[PDB]
RNA sequence: GAAAUUCUUGGACCGGCGCAAGACGGACCAGAGCGAAAGCAUUUGCCAAGAAUGUUUUCAUUAAUCAAGAACGAAAGUCGGAGGUUCGAAGACGAUCAGAUACCGUCGUAGUUCCGACCAUAAACGAUGCCGACUGGCGAUGCGGCGGCGUUAUUCCCAUGACCCG
């Protein structure tokens, strides 16, 4: 017999502090009453935030995803979690008469986060070209896979989890992979494709406040 | 890169010298004579750190197969069981290299 | 083979006095005669080591459950049987269980289990085709056998 | 010289206790007696001394194992499983 | 019901689902995190037959009201989550799609971003119904 | 008599393929016996983007679309009439139909 | 088609976070490839086998087809063991029908999956035995090989890759 949406309060959630907007949106959370917290039940929530409303002008088919992990006080901030490829972009990517190619591999950085990252490639059909196929062979795609394995160690195992983002907000490694796998066999359609974080680190807490100023 | 092992011994037992056994290599390790020696995963924990002293006091390199002494003796050739073999001499191996 | 599980002699080094416990203890499946085994609760993961229920993850198969967080071992060590961890709960600091029988139950996250089935699976088996060597069955443990 | 053809070594029993009785028991009747190869030694573990108490006999170390086998078909998925679960809090 | 905010400064969202299948439909708006709920309502509650459970015109009159019941808590955007039964059943969205976007579309919201969040198997199990399937 | 060179599929030099369910009913065609259409299709018709457009915030967003890769069987193919039989001299050409309407 | 048996204020259905388990590997996948036939699609690794082409190497009819006698042989089915998600013979039930013990709809055992012993049957179909040549063309597609204008990257270019014409 009671409206229970008086009985709560909006708080904002913030982003890191390697992008532009800050602000994301509006959450409500229940008030404390007697044992349940308002700052627990809101400290484990997930916000899917499409890069092109965090950015001024970039793509738009690349999705992040951001917890939270601390409150302030009408302040959650939050903190990187994964990557998304839009079905979108993946199904009006993926055509007959093409070759495709996957690849996955495990990295652990500087620090520790136990990333799992997924990749990506498709053969690009010539200019001049006739012969209606352009397939691949097996031994250009198991010698495709290993540069793709080499690359995103070679990428991760030396830095922290604060420029990888800056090395995933550009597409600088699709653009790497087809600039040193051109020389094989042309492809044209790169990324990488899927990164999840498997296990966080203890919680230290003004790491992330580095992370906001 | 098993078959760089597997490949390799199969030229040794033909080209150069070797002594299998423990009482035999022993003493051929008290000779100051032995460049090479072998364990398989199956002795038992101890003369592996016996063996690791001998070694340690002539700076002889001591490598770990990967199956037991039924493998290795068959990757020798023979019938029997083996759990330490010894290379003298290879001859005309590279397996002193990797 | 008095029932028909088999035991464990384990031997403990006793911090108090200058004296060595003995111990038993029931073996689960590929123990060596000759393996440290160790106990507590900063105890690593493989079997024979025994450690508290709140600390293991989820879906491990353990045996001797204590139902109660003291009562020295009362659950699921007979011959080839088998417990799971279900669930866990950091407060109110409880765990849930599933037996051998079907059955589920909530135990406080602070006992003690072993890693690993009981040791003595397939017993059902090789049916008695004859009768007295039934009747040395039950020559043992007790006394009810013509029915 | 073959001259049973079929009962192997159950034909110490007869006429008796029926026929499939007497051939659901004979792989779980040669499979006890058989001597496996130890895992510190060489062809001498046939001395089941009792239920799941496999021993040896030139390495002297006894097993405390399965009850009609050295192995059996559950507890090495467990101890895989195991394994995993042992090296997926580290990797 | 409390706001916050300022009109034209920004567009305060929430995320609507538009659950679509052959005989019943949903809207469930949510938040952000789509753990917290805002209302829901199904084209089930509003016509007493079960043939037009899912009659276009019956998601008409559910969204009506679930924009009706949203302008008195303050939502001016909404995200758009759209989704069919999915699985390895069928993956066509019914009809009851097109005229309840629109027809909360002509009913005062601010549209955002729209996606197909359809469950696709990688791999799919056994579909119900035998090899000569459902033959009638 | 027999009707088609090729028995209605592609099975030339294999001896065997796996199944693949319909979608309306649940037929068992193999793969390459099925009529494989591929619909690319918007999201809204012809209508109601302009008033999508209009109530949008973002400057003339560009809708996405639902690509879906069906499948049919044969009665199913036909009852839907999506095929038609054809007379024996224009069965053999085997050019797609045209895209005009 | 239209409905009801069925679930549900001890909170079902939908939304989010997690977690177990056992199957199946789409879209890429074509009148393309391999294998004696049945048959074979997640990544990575190890063990040996085999076609075609190249060959101014080798031995010098060692070959062809095959009564008796042998190896393999999808599914279903049987006796054992583990494992039991989803479907699901038999079965019960709700409608439909003059009647349905049937198609339709909810639940569902035996089975479907794994290792070990068996059974040897299919429209096992190209409904065309195996070896041998011989007698018209026209475009294609796939491995190995032989040349060639030219673009393309490596740049520092013979040579390796991608098209193109034989
Ligand atoms: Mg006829
Ligand atoms: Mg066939
Ligand atoms: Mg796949
Ligand atoms: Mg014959
Ligand atoms: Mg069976
Ligand atoms: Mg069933
Ligand atoms: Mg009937
Ligand atoms: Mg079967
Ligand atoms: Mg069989
Ligand atoms: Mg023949
Ligand atoms: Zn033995
Ligand atoms: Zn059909």
């Amino acid at each position: 017999v009671v409206d229970p949406f008086s009985k709560k309060d909006w708080y904002d959630v913030k982003a890191p502090a390697m992008f532009n907007i800050r602000n994301i949106g509006k959450t409500l959370v229940t008030r404390t009453q007697g044992t349940k917290i308002a700052s627990d039940g809101l400290k484990g929530r997930v916000f899917e935030v499409s890069l092109a409303d965090l950015q001024n002008d970039e793509v738009a088919f690349r999705k992040f995803k951001l917890i939270t992990e601390d409150v302030q006080g009408k302040n959650c901030l939050t903190n990187f979690h994964g990557m998304d490829l839009t079905r979108d972009k993946m199904c009006s990517m993926v055509k007959k008469w093409q070759t495709m190619i996957e690849a996955h591999v495990d990295v652990k950085t500087t620090d520790g986060y136990l990333l799992r990252l997924f990749c990506v490639g498709f053969t690009k059909k010539r200019n001049n070209q006739i012969r209606k196929t352009s397939y691949a062979q097996h031994q250009q795609v198991r010698q495709i896979r290993k540069k793709m394995m080499e690359i995103m160690t070679r990428e991760v195992q030396t830095n922290d989890l604060k420029e990888v983002v800056n090395k995933l907000i550009p597409d600088s490694i699709g653009k790497d992979i087809e600039k040193a796998c051109q020389s094989i066999y042309p492809l044209h359609d790169v990324f990488v494709r899927k990164v999840k974080m498997l296990k966080k680190p203890k919680f230290e807490l003004g790491k992330l406040m580095e992370l906001h100023g | 890169s098993l078959e760089s092992i597997n490949s390799r011994l199969q030229l040794v037992m033909k080209s150069g010298k070797y002594v299998l056994g423990y009482k035999q290599s022993l003493k051929m390790i008290r000779q100051g004579k032995a460049k090479l020696v072998i364990l398989a995963n199956n002795c038992p924990a101890l003369r592996k750190s016996e063996i690791e002293y001998y070694a340690m006091l002539a700076k002889t390199g001591v490598h770990h197969y990967s199956g037991n002494n039924i493998e290795l003796g068959t990757a020798c050739g023979k019938y029997y069981r083996v759990c330490t073999l010894s290379i003298i001499d290879p001859g005309d191996s590279d397996i002193i290299r990797s | 083979p008095g029932r028909g599980a088999p035991l464990a002699k384990v031997v403990f080094r006793d911090p108090y006095r200058f004296k060595k416990r003995t111990e038993l203890f029931i073996a689960a499946e590929g123990i060596h005669t000759g393996q440290f085994v160790y106990c507590g609760k900063k105890a690593q993961l493989n079997i024979g080591n025994v450690l508290p229920v709140g600390t293991m993850p989820e879906g491990t198969i353990v045996c001797c459950l204590e139902e109660k967080p003291g009562d020295r071992g009362k659950l699921a060590r007979a011959s080839g049987n088998y417990a799971t961890v279900i669930s866990h709960n950091p407060e109110t600091k409880k765990t849930r269980v599933k037996l051998p029988s079907g059955s589920k139950k909530v135990i406080s996250s602070a006992n003690r289990a072993v890693v690993g089935v009981v040791a003595g699976g397939g017993r059902i088996d090789k049916p008695i085709l004859k009768a007295g060597r039934a009747y040395h069955k039950y020559k043992a443990k007790r006394n009810c056998w013509p029915r | 010289a073959k001259r049973t053809k079929k009962v192997g070594i159950v034909g110490k029993y007869g006429t008796r206790y029926g026929a499939s009785l007497r051939k659901m028991v004979k792989k779980i009747e040669i499979s006890q007696h058989a001597k496996y190869t130890c895992s510190f030694c060489g062809k001498t573990k046939m001395k089941r001394r009792a239920v799941g108490i496999w021993h040896c006999g030139s390495c002297m170390k006894t097993v405390a194992g399965g009850a009609w086998t050295y192995n059996t078909t559950s507890a090495v998925t467990v101890k895989s499983a195991i394994r995993r679960l042992k090296e997926l809090k580290d990797q | 019901s409390l706001g916050p905010q300022v009109a034209e400064g920004e567009n305060v969202f929430g995320v609507c689902h538009i659950f679509a299948s052959f005989n019943d439909t949903f809207v469930h708006v949510t938040d952000l995190s789509g753990k917290e709920t805002i209302c829901r309502v199904t084209g089930g509650m509003k016509v007493k037959a079960d043939r037009d459970e899912s009659s276009p015109y019956a998601a008409m009159l559910a969204a009506q009201d679930v924009a009706q019941r949203c302008k008195e808590l303050g939502i001016t955007a909404l995200h758009i989550k759209l989704r069919a039964t999915g699985g390895n059943r069928t993956k066509t969205p019914g009809p009851g799609a097109q005229s309840a976007l629109r027809a909360l579309a002509r009913s005062g919201m601010k549209i955002g971003r729209i996606e197909d969040v359809t469950p696709i198997p990688s791999d799919s199990t056994r579909r119900k119904g035998g090899r000569r399937g459902r033959r009638l | 008599t027999k009707k088609r060179r090729n028995n209605g599929r592609a099975k030339k030099g294999r001896g065997h393929v796996q199944p693949i369910r319909c979608t309306n009913c649940a037929r068992c065609v193999p793969k390459d016996k099925a009529i494989k259409k591929f619909v690319i299709r918007n999201i809204v018709e012809a209508a109601a983007v302009r008033d999508i457009s209009e109530a949008s915030v973002f400057d003339a967003y560009v809708l996405p679309k639902l690509y879906v890769k069906l499948h049919y069987c044969v009665s199913c193919a036909i009852h839907s009439k999506v095929v038609r039989n054809r007379s024996r001299e224009a069965r053999k050409d085997r050019t797609p139909p045209p895209r005009f309407r």
